[PDB]
């Protein structure tokens, strides 16, 4: 399939700047390129088509140009409506194929976020099979820099936990991640406190969330 | 009056050989270049051989370099494709086509291909697992949390939706982790006083399971 280059990325900028946006196809791709915006929560909404034509409703402030392979759009005088994600659409050959996607987002927006942490204990349920979990998340922080070390008894735990982050949320820019600590029910058995300490730049000193079996 | 008609498809153990055929009329056969393209579960179209109108030339895709082999009778409107060793990354529906996939239609040519014919190696179930589904509740308003534990699956992926799709302000769903086991692992979580169940769906092992975390 043709594949559609986007640059930037990410672009972090303020209100009333010039943004300049490009996308190059692997192949010619002609006149048969369009420029979709996307929001939080919605689909991308189509702003120009044919390269330069804009949709109607669209600001003048919008435009784009480009012919065969390398293609630009540009946002003069960005208003507080304009930050969201932009994609480059080609409709030359079939399967229709987006750009990367370029997020456009405000300069004063990343802000610290501490983490809110929860432990979950092992279902009485997975008990029965030999084998016990404990979760702990963390919800809704940044920067993505976190630190989880799992205790029980008060004694530190390697090698037995796995862990997972969620990508940059598209609505408030914060990160996610679990943690899952597998014992066997026998160790899980031989032991009293299960805690969760966690260390994040948003909290003064470290946060620990336990719980007794 | 264009017509292109696929056969010889059907079940093959894997590492053993099957051949497909296509007969062609409605045009003159010997003054187009041949493809044969398929389609396998989760994946786009994959053109897989092509062989020139006088079939002096045979291109194949890395997938299938040295395993498949295209050819044609310019006398009896007929295309082949022998496939040996067959793999499971082999099973799909195969099409009988003109064109190749640089063809340029902006319009999907797999809708002129018809049904096609269907290959199916066998063995693609055995390391199928099915998922176990778990609660995630704290140990004693919109402050708390609850979850899923998706356990012990194979392969790839699980989805999860809450309350039926009803509920999506505050889900995080994580990427699934891979267990020592070869087994994988994915949680999903929600940050009241509605109910709250996860639908859990691995089609792989076509498994639905509604677990409400009490």
């Amino acid at each position: 399939e043709i594949v559609l280059t986007q640059s930037p990325s990410s672009l972090s900028a303020s209100v009333g700047d010039r943004v300049t946006i490009t996308c190059r196809a692997s192949q010619g791709i002609g006149d048969d390129l369009g420029w979709y915006q996307q929001k939080p929560g919605k689909a991308p909404i189509l702003l120009i088509y044919g390269t330069s034509t804009l949709q109607s409703g669209v600001p003048s402030r919008f435009s784009g140009s480009g012919s065969g392979t390398d293609f630009t759009l540009t946002i003069n005088s960005l208003q507080p409506e304009d930050f969201a994600t932009y994609y480059c659409l080609q409709d030359s050959n079939y399967p229709l194929t987006f750009g990367g996607g370029t997020r456009l987002e405000i300069k004063g927006g990343r802000t610290v976020a501490a983490p809110s942490v929860f432990i979950f204990p092992p279902s009485d349920e997975q008990l029965k099979s030999g084998t016990a979990s404990v979760v702990c998340l963390l919800n809704n922080f940044y920067p993505r820099e976190a630190k989880v070390q799992w205790k029980v008894d008060n004694a530190l735990q390697s090698g037995n936990s796995q862990e997972s982050v969620t990508e940059q949320d598209s609505k408030d820019s914060t990160y996610s991640l679990s943690s899952t600590l597998t014992l066997s029910k026998a160790d899980y058995e031989k032991h009293k406190v299960y805690a969760c300490e966690v260390t994040h730049q948003g909290l003064s000193s470290p946060v620990t969330k336990s719980f007794n079996r | 009056e264009v017509q292109l008609v696929e056969s010889g498809g059907g079940v093959v153990q894997p590492g053993r050989s099957l051949r497909l055929s296509c007969a062609a009329s409605g045009f003159t056969f010997s003054s187009y270049g041949m493809h044969w393209v398929r389609q396998a579960p989760g994946k786009e179209l994959e053109w897989v051989a092509v062989i020139s109108y006088d079939g002096s030339i045979k291109y194949y895709a890395d997938s299938v370099k040295g395993r498949f082999t295209i050819s044609r009778d310019n006398s009896k409107n007929t295309l082949y494709l022998q496939m040996n060793s067959l793999r499971a990354e082999d099973t799909a529906v195969y099409y009988c086509a003109r064109t190749g996939e640089y063809s340029g239609y902006d319009t999907d040519p797999q809708y002129s291909w018809g049904q096609g014919t269907t290959v199916t190696v066998s063995g693609g179930s055995a390391s199928t697992k099915g998922p176990s589904v778990f609660p995630l509740a704290p140990c004693s308003e919109s402050t708390a949390a609850l979850g899923c534990l998706v356990k012990d699956y194979f392969p790839e992926p699980v989805t999860v939706s809450w309350n039926s799709g009803a509920l999506t302000s505050g889900v995080h769903t994580f990427p699934a982790v891979l267990q020592s086991s070869g087994l994988y692992s994915l949680s999903s979580v929600v940050t009241g006083t509605k109910t709250y169940t996860c639908n859990v769906d691995h089609k792989p092992s076509n498994t639905k399971v509604d677990k409400r975390v009490h």
